[PDB]
């Protein structure tokens, strides 16, 4: 008859904003704030999120808490033609699982290697440290060159990675076994917070929502008490409104601001599915979203704090402590710092565990929308049993993961992440925010938050999904599109071809949608005006 | 033993190119970082950029962005830096440093190259020897020396004797003037040794490519 | 980027006495500085790494100090050969910028230039020239008035003064004066003068020479 709700308002109030938090708002806000303007980046972030982030934020908060349906079946209610989008973003889904959880599997071999009295990226004397190795508590005087490396360079690249196997793409082969039996657990971990539906997805969300705030600002004001902590916040709130005139940096901060709010997923159509009709929309997505930026502007200090002792520590330019854009500022640069400080143990349990906890609560989500969706769009052909399903999806992203599992599986994280799944997710949100815009109706969209809320949306927000928000997906795709960035990891550039291999994993997601609309318009007979008319008008 | 040995004296016209070497010796090439200082006639010194020898990974100055370009060849551990676009600001002493990536000090340099960017046509040096004259008073010691008058650019060398002995050889410099250079010598030599041994004043016109020896004669 | 300010740009000291270079910085640079010394016709090289730090080769004579923005090198016995340009670089941020440069000058005592003139040879009378050449050698400090005097009238055209830096081994200043003149006017006068007016004496020293095959 009916579907589940929630267990407490505080439960999904909480839920939302753990997939909303992961690991780049930790280290992907505070680098490109500082490259770009240091402080004066604040004044785009903002303006990308009132005008672009929040309205798509919003809007597609709004939709999964009126018509209460998956990702799948709220086409069918909205435009059966656009039904394929339910289906890219669970083929999306597929490709993003492959390689986001890896990650946390290396937080997690982190984690069960912090268990030492002595942290092993200290010492060089080790099984898979080189000749190179140089490390501190050594003799002074010393000099870095060109091929040498430190402990915890040596750690994550040489141990943990093992990316010194693999020659490329081209020959990555084969699989490590240690970050399968991490990402085993990690999926394990996952399958008992989902397979019993929203009431575990609900109070799982307690811990892993909760916790990276308190090891933040343990941190924070560990961070704060060290020697010269002072040179990165300088640098992380230098200002330089000259970056203000170049095109691009308004380009990354709508990027940025879309990919960490994470809207036109179907993740917060679920979320919001399962709440109560006259419940309050636009309360939820403005504290959601505020608290995910105030918490990136946090993290910034706990980074820079860090990387500012490490500038100290060794001598200053914190864009020279702080090249590398990427996991190697949080496992090998913060880790390193960390090493060399009092409770080095503790501070590497808490932060691994935080980054573990950072990325959970953002699977639990990116799962359950898409679980959420296809049990709504074979209901009872479907949700015989939810931990079945459950079940077979995170088996088949545990067997898509193991090509990330390889050697040189970074490259493909790298490669996936950016030229593969990202213009696939820019390109179906644009797809959902012209749809529900341009053809459900803006206006019968206000009259639907206006029978929810009792009042209808203010002229500021229809006039930003009317014309605001399309435009501002539209820009980043088309940014993207005219000039893919030149991609680079550990000393390695890509080969020429890697834009055609993620091209070719991009458009494989969504050929499920242009080839619905013709298979509806090849269904529905008559003529073709009488077919989008059945296609564009809601079910009767 | 180790040496940095860049290439000689370049004279050329302005809007014109120069390309300058850098032969690395006496440590492994792979290791540093290869770096280019401009050091203007009375100027400071100027970080031009640097070049890792094992992909060349440059980094320019922005002051320097599309002025020069750095090269390396590993096959015989050779940097190269070339100039484009020569003007008269151009015209400088240009070096070759050494650099390891921390700390970023430069602890050997190359002996330098003389850039002279101008239309000014290369001048051969006239030699005049300058002799101490039969009227003197022969005391303790007789002041002799040679003198050069007009050359382009400042690109000459004047020795005594292939370097021996000079323990009182005063150098003036050259000075400018309707387009040559001008300059002068002078060697105090006990009266013990003059005028009985022989004392040949050598001038050397590298940008000229000439080699005018005059022997002093009272 | 950042900005070495060295505002004394030349310093005076003398043989043993302690001297001190001072280096200003745009912003607070920790212990990024480096100190290089460059004689003047070499190539510059390295003397203090790192605030402090000497290199290998160095004697143990050249110190540094400094922690922040302002730093010090400091030089103890100062020797005939420490007479040098100075130059400090700070090496964290890009680009690494340099200073000013002061170039150390050596003080001691007064000496009498030794003035000697020289009449111009044949080679030069085959091309169709002569120039007359006095020269200064061994004298402190660099101000000293050199006049010209062809036949007893003060001679001021053709006058090219030429002073060179100071020396490395006794610090004593050295200067050509050059009288450049033609064949025909060179054959219508017979003794040429030169004198020089020095702090060492009061009386200027007066060089004479016949042209009359000396
Ligand atoms: C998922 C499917 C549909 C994508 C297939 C698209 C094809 C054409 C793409 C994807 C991967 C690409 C290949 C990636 C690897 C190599 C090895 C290199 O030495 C030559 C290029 C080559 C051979 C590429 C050719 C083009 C390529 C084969
Ligand atoms: C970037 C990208 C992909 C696709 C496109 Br289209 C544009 C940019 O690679 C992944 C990602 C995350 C953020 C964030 N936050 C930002 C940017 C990207
Ligand atoms: C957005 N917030 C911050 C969480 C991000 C996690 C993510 C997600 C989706 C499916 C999963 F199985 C696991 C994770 O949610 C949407 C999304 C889009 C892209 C792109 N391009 C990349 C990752 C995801
Ligand atoms: C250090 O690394 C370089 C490459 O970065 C490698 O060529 C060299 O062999 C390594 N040193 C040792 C002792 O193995
Ligand atoms: C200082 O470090 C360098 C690094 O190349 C080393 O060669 C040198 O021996 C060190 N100094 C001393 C005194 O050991
Ligand atoms: C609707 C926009 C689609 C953008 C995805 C990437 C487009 C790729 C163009 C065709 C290249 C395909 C290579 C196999
Ligand atoms: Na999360």
């Amino acid at each position: 008859g009916e579907r589940e709700t929630w267990g407490k308002k505080v439960d999904f109030l909480l839920s939302v904003i753990g997939y909303a938090v992961d690991l780049g708002n930790v280290w992907r806000f505070p680098y490109i704030c500082a490259q770009n303007g240091g402080g004066a980046f604040l004044l785009p972030y903002t303006i990308m999120a009132i005008f672009g982030g929040i309205p798509l934020f919003y809007m597609e908060l709004a939709l999964g808490q009126y018509h209460r349906n998956g990702c799948i079946s709220i086409w069918r209610k909205i435009c059966p033609i656009f039904k394929g989008i339910g289906y890219a973003i669970c083929i999306i889904a597929f490709y993003i699982a492959s390689y986001y959880n890896t990650i946390m599997a290396w937080a997690l071999y982190y984690l069960i290697s912090s268990f030492t009295d002595q942290l092993p990226w200290t010492s060089c004397k080790n099984s898979w440290n080189t000749g190179n190795c140089t490390n501190y508590f050594s003799e002074d005087n010393i000099t870095w060159t060109l091929h040498s490396t430190s402990p915890a360079e040596e750690f994550y690249t040489r141990h943990v990675l093992q990316i010194h196997r693999s020659k490329g793409l081209q020959d990555l082969g084969g699989i490590s076994w240690q970050l399968a039996l991490c990402i085993m657990l990690i999926f394990t971990v996952i399958y008992f917070s989902i397979w019993k539906g929203v009431k575990t997805s609900g109070k799982v969300v307690w811990v892993t929502a909760t916790f990276p705030y308190i090891a933040l600002s343990v941190l924070l004001v560990r961070g704060a008490t060290l020697p010269g902590a002072w040179r990165g916040v300088l640098f992380y709130l230098k200002p330089n409104w000259q970056k203000l005139l170049e095109t691009g940096v308004w380009i990354d901060a709508a990027a940025q601001i879309f990919f960490s709010l994470g809207p036109g997923f179907g993740v917060l159509l679920a979320f919001a599915s399962y709440n109560k009709f006259n419940n309050n929309c636009y309360q939820d997505a403005l504290v959601t979203s505020v608290v995910n930026c105030m918490t990136s502007f946090v993290s910034g200090f706990v980074i820079f704090t860090v990387l500012g002792y490490m500038a100290e520590m060794r001598n200053e330019d914190v864009s020279e402590v702080a090249k590398d854009a990427g996991p190697s500022l949080l496992f090998i640069t913060y880790a390193e710092a960390i090493a060399n400080m009092p409770a080095s143990t503790f501070f590497a349990i808490i932060f691994f565990l935080m980054l573990i906890t950072l990325g959970l609560d953002s699977s639990f989500a990116g799962l359950e929308g898409v679980i959420t969706a296809v049990l709504d769009e074979f209901p009872h052909v479907w949700a015989k049993r939810r931990e079945r399903f459950v079940l077979a999806v995170v088996i088949t992203c545990f067997f898509g993961s193991l090509v990330t599992l390889t050697f040189g599986g970074a490259y493909v994280v790298k490669l996936l992440e950016e030229y593969a799944t990202g213009p696939a997710v820019l390109t179906v949100a644009l797809i959902e925010a012209v749809a529900v815009s341009w053809f459900y109706g803006i206006t019968q969209f206000c009259r639907d938050v206006k029978e929810m809320l009792g009042f209808s949306p203010g002229w500021f927000w229809r006039i930003c999904w009317v014309a605001i928000s399309p435009l501002f997906l539209l820009f980043i795709i088309a940014s993207f599109l005219m000039s893919p960035p030149q991609l680079r990891l550990f000393q390695y550039n890509y080969p020429y071809w890697s834009i055609i291999l993620g091209y070719a994993i991009g458009t494989s997601s969504f050929i499920c949608i242009p080839t619905y609309i013709a298979y509806r318009l090849i269904i529905t007979p008559g003529t073709f005006k009488e077919r989008i008319i059945k296609s564009i008008t809601p079910e009767t | 033993e180790v040496q940095l040995q860049q290439s000689g004296p370049e004279l050329v016209k302005p809007g014109a190119s120069v390309k300058i070497s850098c032969k690395a010796s006496g440590y492994t090439f792979t290791d540093y970082y290869m770096n280019w200082v401009k050091q203007s006639h009375g100027k400071s010194l100027e970080w031009i950029g640097n070049i890792n020898p094992n992909n060349g990974g440059t980094s320019y100055n922005q002051k320097f962005k599309g002025k020069a370009t750095l090269t390396v060849d590993k096959s015989s551990t050779t940097a190269y830096m070339e100039l484009r676009s020569l003007t008269s600001e151009d015209s400088a002493v240009y070096y070759c440093t050494r650099s390891p990536v921390r700390p970023y000090y430069f602890d050997y340099w190359g002996q330098g190259t003389t850039l002279t960017v101008s239309s000014a046509k290369t001048t051969p040096p006239s030699v005049y020897p300058l002799a101490p004259g039969c009227g003197d008073t022969t005391g303790s010691s007789v002041t002799l020396g040679c003198l050069v008058k007009g050359y382009f650019p400042e690109s000459v060398t004047v020795t005594w004797n292939s370097g021996s002995l000079s323990s009182s050889v005063h150098t003036f410099p050259a000075l400018l003037q309707s387009g040559l250079y001008t300059m002068s010598s002078s060697v105090t030599v006990p009266s013990s040794t003059w005028p009985s041994q022989t004392v040949t004043c050598s001038v050397a016109h590298p940008a000229s490519s000439t080699t005018v020896d005059k022997k002093l004669e009272p | 980027d950042i900005v070495m300010t060295q505002s004394h740009k030349f310093m005076s000291t003398s043989v043993g006495d302690r001297v001190s270079i001072t280096c200003k910085a745009s912003q607070d640079v920790s212990t990024a500085v480096a100190w290089y010394q460059q004689k003047p016709g070499q190539s510059p090289k390295l003397l203090i790494y790192s605030a402090s730090y000497r290199y290998t080769g160095v004697p143990d004579r050249f110190t540094g100090s400094g922690s922040g923005t302002d730093f010090t090198f400091t030089i103890s016995s100062v020797q005939a050969e420490d007479l040098a340009v100075y130059y400090c670089q700070q090496h964290y941020s890009i680009p690494r910028t340099f200073g000013g440069g002061t170039k150390l000058e050596i003080k001691r005592a007064d000496a009498a230039p030794t003035v000697s003139i020289f009449p111009p040879s044949s080679e030069q009378l085959t091309s169709g020239g002569a120039s007359v050449v006095c020269f200064l050698n061994n004298f402190y400090p660099k101000d000293i008035n050199v006049k010209w005097k062809i036949d007893g009238s003060e001679r001021q055209n053709g006058v090219l003064n030429s002073w060179t830096d100071q020396d490395s081994k006794d610090s004593t200043y050295s200067m050509s004066s050059t009288l450049t003149l033609t064949k025909d006017e060179y054959e219508r006068h017979n003794s040429y003068t030169c004198e020089a007016t020095h702090k060492t004496s009061t009386s200027p020293i007066v060089k004479s020479f016949n042209r009359n095959e000396c």
